[PDB]
């Protein structure tokens, strides 16, 4: 899928509403990292059952 | 000894034989020398050499490096029968450029000396990742066949082979330039691996000699077929054919009847020993009038390089399998490996190509190291490892010291 | 589906150039009317077909 996208994207024209949307995917990927990592580390339980 | 005869090259390619004063300094001769080449070009009816703007006339080696203007022709390592080139070298003087604001300064400078990514390279990256992706896919499917005799491995691998080969065909026919061809070759070459294990996995029952015959057979056929219709990437395909062929012979013999593996390994070792002497002949027979000669020369050069690599791979696998730290006269294969390595270590000097000579030299070194590793893992004790470690560091140190000192 | 595309970009990150060299007109031929004739800019000819 990446090889196709790599060869096809450079010669096409995309609407600004789509170019503005891919930008926001990076931010939506960062926002969940810390809350999920602390859950995997079991920090919330350790504080609630102090 | 008062003069030396040399061939001097002039504009666009005329060579002229001249007898030069061997001790006057080169700067005294370049001016009258230029007059003579012009006189001959003028009589020949060609266009004479002329200056352009700011620069100077210089006398250089065929490598382009100019000779020191103050030294004598005998003071430099120029001998009778050598050749030189008379050339115009332009003036490099120009104003200096300054930028004050470090932000703008770093951006402008850094953008000149290094290359940014582009759509042409982007495709080669993706093409290489898909090739890596499928060789991993066949690996896990192959590992499953080693514990299960079901059809899954051949069923699923076969469709991948078909799909990868299908896409490669469109790219090959649509290609236009060398960059386009690179992407196509990488994709097609990636089809050989799935098709190969797809066939070998079909015969039911536990894996072994019967399956081995199918695998190395289709592999040799596929590599040869690709080489025949493509005619490019000679060296790599040649290597696959050789290692595939000899392995098929061993597989068939073991499958039909063989008293021992040592016998087959011994047969293969002897076959490889004699093949080294045949390699240049094989390479030579495997290969407007100027085009044919240069094409023939580079094609021939390619075949010998690949042919040697295939042989090198076979001997190290066989040799390390024949020697043994517990079986009988433990010292016999050790010294035999030594004598076998000596031939390759010395014979490397007979070939002019850099990579060919390097691969030959390296082939001997790796065997000695591999044998010691085998004798260090097994028959393990402080004496064994202590001896092997000392040997492995002293071995190359003595070789390089004898050559450099 | 018809391939009309709408360009929107920040003027190539540069100011305008009113005197830029205009696009070269394309030559066309016909089987019977074998003598070639030019009709106009390639960019403008597509619009008459895309519509």
């Amino acid at each position: 899928a990446g090889m196709a996208a790599a060869a096809h994207v450079p010669h096409t024209i995309y609407s600004p509403l789509f170019r503005k949307f891919v930008e926001w995917i990076e931010y939506l990927c960062l926002m969940p990292i810390f809350p999920l990592a602390l859950w995997l580390m079991n920090v919330y339980a350790a504080i609630r059952y102090r | 000894p008062q003069a030396v005869v040399v061939g001097v090259m002039a504009g666009e390619g005329v060579q002229i034989g001249v007898l030069l004063d061997a001790n006057a300094p080169v700067s005294v001769m370049t001016d009258p020398l230029l007059k003579v080449v012009n006189s001959r070009l003028r009589e020949l009816g060609e266009a004479p050499l002329e200056a352009t703007g700011r620069g100077r006339w210089a006398l250089c080696l065929v490598d382009g490096a100019p000779l020191r203007a103050t030294q004598s022709l005998t003071e430099q390592d120029v001998y009778d029968g050598d050749r030189l080139w008379i050339r115009f070298i332009a003036d490099t003087e120009r104003r200096s450029q300054v930028i004050e604001h470090i932000s703008t300064a770093v951006a402008s400078d850094l953008s000149k000396r290094f290359a940014r990514i582009d759509p042409i390279v982007a495709v080669q990256v993706g093409a290489s990742m898909v090739a890596t992706g499928v060789v991993l896919a066949t690996g896990v499917l192959g590992w499953w066949r080693w514990h299960h005799n079901t059809w899954l491995t051949t069923i699923y691998t076969a469709v991948i082979g078909v799909l990868v080969l299908a896409v490669a065909m469109l790219l090959l026919m649509r290609a236009k330039t060398d960059a386009d061809r690179r992407v196509a070759d990488i994709m097609l070459m990636s089809a050989i691996m799935p098709v190969t294990v797809a066939a070998a996995a079909a015969p039911p029952g536990p894996v072994g000699s019967p399956q081995a015959v199918l695998g190395f057979g289709v592999l040799t056929v596929a590599a040869a077929l690709a080489l025949r219709f493509t005619g490019r990437r000679l060296g790599i395909y040649t290597t696959i054919v050789i290692i595939g062929a000899l392995t098929m012979l061993a597989a068939l013999a073991r499958m039909v009847a063989a008293t021992s593996a040592v016998t087959l390994l011994s047969s293969l070792l002897l076959i490889c020993v004699v093949a080294y002497h045949a390699a240049p002949a094989l390479s030579r027979r495997l290969a407007s009038s100027v085009r044919d000669v240069l094409l023939q020369a580079e094609r021939a050069r390619s075949f010998l390089s690949g042919l040697l690599t295939g042989l090198g791979v076979m001997v190290v696998v066989c040799m390390t399998s024949l020697c043994d730290p517990h079986t009988g006269q433990r010292w016999l294969p050790l010294i035999l490996a030594g004598f076998t390595s000596g031939f390759l270590l010395l014979r490397g000097r007979s070939y002019v190509d850099r990579w060919q000579s390097i691969t030959l030299a390296g082939t001997a070194v790796i065997i000695a190291a591999a044998v010691c590793v085998r004798y260090a893992l097994e028959l393990s004790s402080p004496l064994a490892v202590s001896i092997v470690a000392a040997i492995l560091v002293l071995l190359p140190a003595a070789g390089m010291a004898a050559a450099a000192h | 589906l018809a391939g009309i595309r709408l360009p929107v970009f920040p003027s190539a990150t540069s100011r305008w150039v009113f005197e830029a060299r205009p696009d070269l007109p394309t030559t066309v031929v016909v089987s019977g009317g074998s003598a070639p004739v030019l009709e106009g800019p390639s960019s403008v000819r597509d619009v008459l077909l895309q519509a």
